[PDB]
């Protein structure tokens, strides 16, 4: 059968602006045809690490829904987007489950997300009382209490603001350059699976 | 909850908001250095003021966490570094007076112009007007005139200023729980809290004297040989039994003896190892020089330079329209940005300098994983030593033959090794008594052992006793002869060169033993050895996280600075000098026998 209504991967990968890692965008992709070979055959991605499934059989399998989480992190923090990892991003910003099925795609964005004066529009949660659950979003802006003393609302001594900005310059090293990360999460639920791969003739 | 967790969160907050500010300050400094314009000066000053104010505010917040309730060594080290008052403990009036004194000394040294009386229409500055005269002239009275005139003008201007400087610095140091300013400088080598690896501030002077006592026979033989050659060059001024005249050492102050290689060459008939013509014939660009240095560092196993290094560094002089500082400097700007600012020419010296500065870059890159306030060398000596070892290894004839710059049929006989070792001794061994005497004199001045009215009578007495250099004419207390040098006039520690020199050969013996070199130490090359690079990188990766004693254990297997690798390096030269000094008299007399 002739196939149309392809999945909206243009609005995730080719977005003009990406979200901050504290407020990572989640897009639910359903009832369309997902061509994953366009992404896999691209040479523009630095990390294409798939956990729980292989890229070759993605174009054959069918899934109920696809979750596309999009955010921006540093070069040295891409390793923390993996199951079982520990760091600022994993504990306080974006937590991946151990039993995760999907792919983590990351690419360098020094061209767009870095300006000569410094791009400070991207923020990360530096302190939280407890670690995040998998696929949890924390957009709270309440002052972190590191000491028994009551913070009382003001950022003074032992009480810090949890969201800290990121500094992006075009002359930075590859471990400090901004990297756009799109994490695709594939789940199979009891409902009939509608995100199927293209059928070859 | 606990104090240690509070300090850890505070240190995280510091490292995060301090790396970006340091990057802004460093980038502004880079923009000033590659582009000397008044707006760039203003931007640099604004960034520096923001950086200093932020450090003051963070230190003020940092002091509220007591040191004795923290057990983690890294957290304690960062808190110790942050909690230092510095000049903040002193009163605002005295702090402003101290800053004004430092700035005016900087201007007096930098803009000091001296010329001959009765001919004042034009005058010569120190660089390069006086440097070339001191390094190349063979006339006794001309060098005497230049030396005495520069110490007359600079010392008479700087003597009250230095008298105020010592008192203010002592006041700040005693306000900061130190005995004197010398104890403050010696506190860089202080290690506390580690069992067995502890190092005291008082142990540094004892170790320096103990090492110098072993340095002294080699220096005495070298001094006798230099005295005989200078006696040949100047027939009547130099005495066989006395010290060397001060203005004849080839430099303005006596810091290096490398300008006497032409006068004191052992075998002039034999060729040199100059490779400048070979690079000129093959059209070696500065980019090729840095690529060959990169090839050397990948040969030993270290990581190669980043793309940002090649894109953002200035490795050639920009041009007439754009002004830049010509001094070669390796910049660790922060956030993984490493650059080299060098006006590279096609010379051997620039090639070795490229290796030295890329060694500085490699050292800076290695501790990038460490927290921000621990991103330094373990002491002031290691940072220079890791560049000097690359300078040592790259200058060897085996390295030059390996990279094609030297002919494969070049004859390496003993005579070339002797003259090369003598040049290395004039550069390296000759600076050690001057450095030790200068630091010991400054430590005694800060300690109050020498009263202000007796500074020069002791100083020349020290110079005759240690350096074996006599004053041409007596100087009274109106002179300020030490402060004519760049480091002392601008508030810099001077013992780093002595520690660097000993650490250089200790590291060289350790890496050559790792690389399984089977010949003389000076013929050793650390290229192609992965294990030597791994042994070096184990110390390189630590940075300031671990004590310098533990780092030295990691490399050479010793818990203290040692003098034996230097003596082993110059052992062929030591035997040759002992053979050549049979007729002449080793040692000097402190009396006024040559001239006064
Ligand atoms: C996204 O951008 C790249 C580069 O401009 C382009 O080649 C590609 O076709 C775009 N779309 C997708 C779905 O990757
Ligand atoms: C140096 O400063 C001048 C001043 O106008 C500017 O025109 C030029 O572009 C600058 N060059 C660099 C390399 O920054
Ligand atoms: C000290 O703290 C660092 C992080 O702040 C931690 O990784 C390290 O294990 C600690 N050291 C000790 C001995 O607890
Ligand atoms: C720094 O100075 C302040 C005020 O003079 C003092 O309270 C503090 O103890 C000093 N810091 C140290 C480490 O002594
Ligand atoms: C640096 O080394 C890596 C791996 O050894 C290599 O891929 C890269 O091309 C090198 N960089 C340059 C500029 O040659
Ligand atoms: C160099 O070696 C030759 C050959 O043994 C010897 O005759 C000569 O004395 C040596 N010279 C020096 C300075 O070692
Ligand atoms: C080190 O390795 C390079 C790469 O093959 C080689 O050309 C060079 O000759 C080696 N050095 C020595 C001393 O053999």
């Amino acid at each position: 059968p002739n196939i149309t209504n392809l999945c909206p991967f243009g609005e995730v990968f080719n977005a003009t602006r990406f979200a901050s890692v504290y407020a990572w965008n989640r897009k639910r992709i359903s009832n369309c045809v997902a061509d994953y070979s366009v992404l896999y055959n691209s040479a523009s991605f630095s990390t294409f690490k798939c956990y729980g499934v292989s890229p070759t059989k993605l174009n054959d399998l069918c899934f109920t829904n696809v979750y596309a989480d999009s955010f921006v992190i540093r070069g040295d923090e891409v390793r923390q987007i993996a199951p079982g990892q520990t760091g600022k991003i994993a504990d306080y910003n974006y937590k991946l489950p151990d039993d995760f099925t999907g792919c983590v795609i990351a690419w360098n964005s020094n061209n767009l997300d870095s300006k000569v004066g410094g791009n400070y529009n991207y923020r990360y949660r530096l302190f939280r009382k407890s670690n995040l659950k998998p696929f949890e979003r924390d957009i709270s802006t309440e002052i972190y209490q590191a000491g028994s003393k009551p913070c009382n609302g003001v950022e003074g001594f032992n009480c810090y603001f949890p969201l800290q900005s990121y500094g992006f310059q075009p002359t930075n090293g590859v471990g400090y350059q901004p990297y756009r990360v799109v994490v695709l999460s594939f789940e199979l639920l009891h409902a009939p699976a509608t995100v199927c791969g293209p059928k070859k003739s | 909850s606990t104090i240690e967790e509070q300090a850890k969160t505070f240190l995280d907050k510091f490292n995060h908001e301090a790396e970006d500010l340091f990057y802004q300050s460093s980038l502004a400094s880079w923009n000033y250095n590659t582009n000397i314009t008044e707006e760039n000066v203003q931007n640099m000053n604004n960034a520096g003021d923001k950086w200093s104010a932020f450090l003051k505010e963070q230190s003020t917040l940092a002091q509220m966490y007591p040191l004795q309730e923290i057990q983690n060594l890294t957290v304690k080290l960062q808190l110790q570094a942050l909690q230092q008052n510095g000049s903040s403990v002193l009163s605002e009036d005295k702090s402003k007076r101290l800053n004004t004194i430092l700035n005016t000394m900087s201007t007096i040294y930098s803009t000091g112009k001296v010329c001959n009386p009765d001919n004042p229409q034009e005058c010569l500055l120190l660089e390069p007007g006086l440097n070339e005269i001191m390094a190349n002239s063979l006339d006794y009275n001309e060098r005497l005139w230049a030396w005495e005139s520069w110490r007359s003008e600079v010392g008479k201007q700087l003597r009250p200023l230095y008298e105020e400087y010592v008192v203010l610095k002592n006041e700040m140091a005693r306000a900061n729980h130190y005995e004197d300013y010398g104890d403050y400088w010696r506190g860089d080598y202080e290690v506390n809290g580690v069992d067995g690896y502890d190092y005291s501030r008082g142990q540094l002077i004892e170790d320096v004297e103990h090492t110098f006592e072993e340095i002294k026979p080699l220096y005495e033989h070298l001094h006798a040989y230099v005295r005989a050659k200078l006696m040949n060059a100047y027939p009547s001024y130099i005495s066989p039994i006395g010290c060397l005249p001060a203005h004849l050492l080839g430099d303005m102050w006596g810091r290096f003896w490398t300008n006497l290689y032409s006068l004191t060459v052992p075998f002039g008939q034999k060729p040199n190892i100059d490779v400048t013509d070979a690079m000129v014939d093959q059209a070696w660009d500065a980019q090729r020089i840095f690529k060959e240095a990169e090839k050397f560092f990948v040969s030993v196993g270290l990581p190669n330079m980043t793309q940002g290094f090649w894109e953002n560094s200035m490795l050639t002089d920009p041009g007439n329209v754009q002004k830049a500082v010509c001094h070669p400097t390796a910049w660790d700007l922060g956030k993984g940005d490493f650059r080299i600012l060098m006006c590279t020419k096609v010379t051997m010296d620039d090639f070795l300098t490229a290796h030295h500065e890329m060694g500085h870059i490699q050292y800076d890159m290695a501790y990038a994983a460490q927290p921000f306030l621990l991103r330094n060398g373990a002491n002031e000596g290691f940072h220079e030593a890791v560049g000097e070892i690359m300078s040592l290894s790259a200058a060897t004839p085996k390295h030059l033959k390996s990279i094609g710059l030297l002919s494969p049929d070049f004859q390496e006989d003993n005579e070339t090794e002797i003259n090369f070792l003598l040049k290395q001794a004039l550069t390296i061994v000759g600076t050690l008594p001057f450095t030790y005497m200068l630091e010991k004199w400054r430590w005694m001045v800060f300690k109050g052992e020498i009263p202000k009215d007796q500074w020069m009578k002791k100083w020349w007495e020290m110079k005759r006793e240690i350096v074996g250099v006599v004053e041409p004419v007596p100087h009274d207390e109106t002179y300020c002869d030490p402060a004519s040098l760049f480091h002392v006039s601008n508030d810099y520690s001077f013992i780093r060169y002595y520690t660097r020199t000993l650490y250089q050969f200790q590291f060289q013996e350790a890496l050559c033993q790792a690389a399984k070199h089977e010949g003389p130490l000076h013929k050793c090359d650390i290229s192609n050895s992965t294990e030597a690079g791994q042994k070096l990188f184990n110390m390189l990766r630590l940075g300031k996280s671990e004590p310098w004693t533990l780092a030295l254990e990691n490399v050479v297997g010793a818990k203290n600075m040692n003098v034996r690798p230097l003596l082993n390096y110059f052992e062929p030269l030591f035997t040759w000098l002992k053979d050549q000094n049979k007729n002449s008299f080793v040692g000097w007399s402190t009396d006024w026998s040559p001239y006064a």
